[PDB]
């Protein structure tokens, strides 16, 4: 009973840390895709500043 | 003539203790085999129990 309870509690563990490592990815997909919009702004505000009238 | 009788009751006496000892032997020599079965079929759950754990694993 021992070890079966053994089996049963660390298939929770593992299996609860793995749902955890789910959430935090997605998060981390959605943090990177808005840096990825904030480098693109900066980009384009390079591209502006180009413009000499519109920088003026 | 009279120590015939004395003989024959000690004999018998000397006769009827060791039949009980060698049947107090016999209780002592079954209950020991009853300890030794006791311990395989112990071991006989042991076994299926490890099987089943193995399939649980």
């Amino acid at each position: 009973e021992k070890k079966e309870k053994q089996i049963e509690q660390q298939k929770k563990i593992q299996m609860s840390n793995l749902m955890n490592q789910a959430r935090l990815k997605v998060l981390r997909a959605r943090d990177d895709l808005i840096t990825d919009l904030l480098n693109e702004a900066k980009q384009r505000l390079s591209k502006v500043v180009k413009d000499t009238t519109r920088y003026q | 003539s009279q120590s015939q009788g004395i003989q024959q009751l000690l004999q018998a006496e000397k006769r009827a203790a060791e039949k009980v000892a060698d049947a107090r032997k016999r209780k002592a020599r079954r209950l020991k085999q009853a300890k030794e079965e006791a311990q395989m079929e112990v071991e006989q759950y042991r076994r299926e129990r490890e099987q089943e754990f193995q399939s649980k694993q």
